[PDB]
């Protein structure tokens, strides 16, 4: 599924990211458009063989299991698989608890190169 | 620091059936509200987190509902086991906060306490110490009061109270009270009595000695 | 599975440090975040803080720049340093996972300047039933145990939370036996004090 700004920005409130641990609603909506254009299939290999999955491109490193990940961790006790749904439910939880490290929303490399410092409320405008 | 308010403090339920717990926020914490229980000499157990997920091993009829400022905690068809402290707790800002808690007992039909009033020992009074101790116990509904005389007078000063928690087998409170003097002071008396009063009878149930 | 404990001492001296250890089995350490939580009297709970593998902490405002949360990710244990303890940290203090899944069992700490005295223990004496007892008197610091007959009268005792009178503490145990069995059989508490490694049985007799 591809989600609209809007659809998304909504789906997002509704699941608890407006104002989760300071990052206002738009920051993640943000993340979204430039991690993954809003689309929940968008997956992408990287070099050491994990991959990226979902509408927020959680790594397989250390979040999910995908099966086929060497050395890998899980931290989301989730199968990367559910972060491929249209309901984003498994993606939001699963990015709450990256989010709840120091690193906060630096886990998402587009985020800082593209959203962070800038105007984030144009995001959610007219929802 | 988000406040978290549990309505209301107590209730108290006959089993089979239902009660709805309420959460409210002092602010927005989306769905990011979690519900624990906690009995007496045990940890919290995790039963819903983010407002309405389930939680794997936890009986299907505890079920959780709400957004925003205010959240529900429903359990279906009561059971004994239930009796504890429900305590919800935020995730949306940090410091994370936990609510006040909502203490859940077990109603009964009433009972009148078993009462048993103790002289001091002879091994105490060797010691220089002299206590007199009384029990009421397996009573119900909890509200109870004690009063000690020595030959008739009442006395204030000198007593330790002390109250179980509620019973897991049968939903009963039990009380101790300990009046505790000189063994120079209880060789002046002759007779001590612990009177108990509650809301089963007018007429205390007494229990006395004499030396 | 994944299984917590913590270890550490009961009793702490005001203004010194209160260190808890919370050893963790499994594989599960260093991808998880974790969390120390207390509970005052009148079930009061406080999320004191919690560490990510990351090395990052959170730290509860209210605790003023005196907590400390730390890995020893070699030996999967994690610690709990607060300095300058004073009454008012005494609590049961626990360590759980971040989601809550996994909790400890809870360890009760007193700060208290009050020195360890063992426990004074007396017998109580005087339709089917009697109730008879033990009066423990004069300890510190909680808790003490109390069992009757070394654990074979399980059912028809109460045994009831001590109380804190001028730094020293006083509990009591009743247990109802049948009336043909008692003074037949013998009737015997068991009070134990770890704090002071005293060890006493006292028979109730006539
Ligand atoms: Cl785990
Ligand atoms: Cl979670
Ligand atoms: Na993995």
């Amino acid at each position: 599924k591809v989600y609209s700004r809007c659809e998304l920005a909504a789906a997002m409130k509704r699941l608890g990211l407006d104002n989760y641990r300071g990052y206002s609603l738009g920051n993640w909506v943000c993340a979204a458009n430039y991690e993954s254009s809003f689309n929940t299939q968008a997956t992408n290999r990287n070099t050491d063989g994990s991959t990226d999955y979902g509408i927020l491109q959680i790594n397989s490193r250390w979040w999910c299991d995908d099966g086929k990940t060497p050395g890998s961790k899980n931290a989301c006790g989730i199968p990367c698989s559910v972060l491929l749904r249209s309901d984003i439910t498994e993606a939001v939880r699963c990015a709450k608890r990256i989010v709840s490290d120091g690193n906060g929303m630096n886990a998402w490399v587009a985020w800082r190169n593209r959203c962070r410092g800038t105007d984030v409320s144009k995001w959610i405008r007219g929802c | 620091d988000i406040v978290l308010t549990q309505s209301p403090a107590t209730l108290s339920v006959t089993p089979g059936n239902s009660v709805s717990l309420s959460c409210r926020a002092s602010q927005s914490i989306g769905n990011n509200l979690h519900w624990y229980q906690q009995k007496s000499h045990e940890s919290p157990r995790l039963l819903i987190k983010y407002a309405s997920q389930s939680i794997s091993g936890i009986p299907s009829r505890f079920s959780g509902s709400g957004s925003g400022t205010d959240f529900t905690l429903s359990i279906n068809s009561v059971e004994t086991e239930d009796f504890g402290m429900y305590f919800c707790q935020q995730s949306n800002s940090w410091p994370y906060t936990f609510g006040g808690g909502t203490k859940l007992e077990i109603k009964r039909a009433d009972a009148a306490p078993t009462v048993s009033i103790f002289p001091p020992s002879s091994e105490q009074l060797t010691s220089g110490g002299a206590s007199v101790v009384c029990f009421l116990n397996n009573f119900y509904p909890k509200d109870i009061n004690v009063k000690w005389k020595i030959d008739g007078s009442e006395r204030q000063n000198g007593v330790l109270n002390s109250w179980t928690d509620q019973d897991s087998k049968d939903s009963t409170y039990s009380m101790s009270s300990t009046l505790t003097l000189t063994k120079d002071e209880y060789e002046r008396h002759n007779s001590y009595t612990c009177e108990a009063t509650h809301k089963t009878s007018t007429s205390p149930i007494v229990k006395s000695f004499n030396r | 599975d994944v299984q917590l404990q913590e270890s550490g001492p009961s009793l702490v001296k005001p203004s010194q440090t209160l260190s808890l250890t919370c050893s963790v089995t499994g594989d599960s350490f260093t991808s998880d975040y974790w969390s120390w939580i207390r509970k005052f009297p009148g079930n009061r709970l406080e999320y004191m803080g919690y560490v990510s593998y990351s090395g990052s902490t959170y730290y509860n405002p209210s605790l003023k720049s005196r907590i400390s949360i730390t890995r020893d990710t070699s030996k999967n244990q994690y610690y709990l340093d607060l300095n300058s303890v004073t009454t008012e940290d005494t609590a049961t203090y626990y360590c759980a996972n971040w989601d809550g899944d996994y909790w400890g069992q809870g360890t009760l700490v007193t700060v208290s300047a009050a020195k360890t005295t063992p426990p004074s223990v007396y017998p109580l004496a005087p339709n089917s039933m009697v109730t008879l007892g033990c009066l423990v008197k004069g300890y510190f610091p909680e808790p003490v145990t109390v069992t009757w007959n070394s654990g074979s009268l399980s059912s028809g005792v109460h045994t009831f939370p001590a109380v804190l009178q001028s730094d020293l503490y006083t509990l009591s145990s009743s247990v109802t036996v049948p009336s043909s069995t008692w003074p037949s059989e013998t009737v015997t508490c068991n009070v134990a004090h770890p704090a002071s490694s005293t060890k006493v049985d006292k028979k109730i007799v006539p």
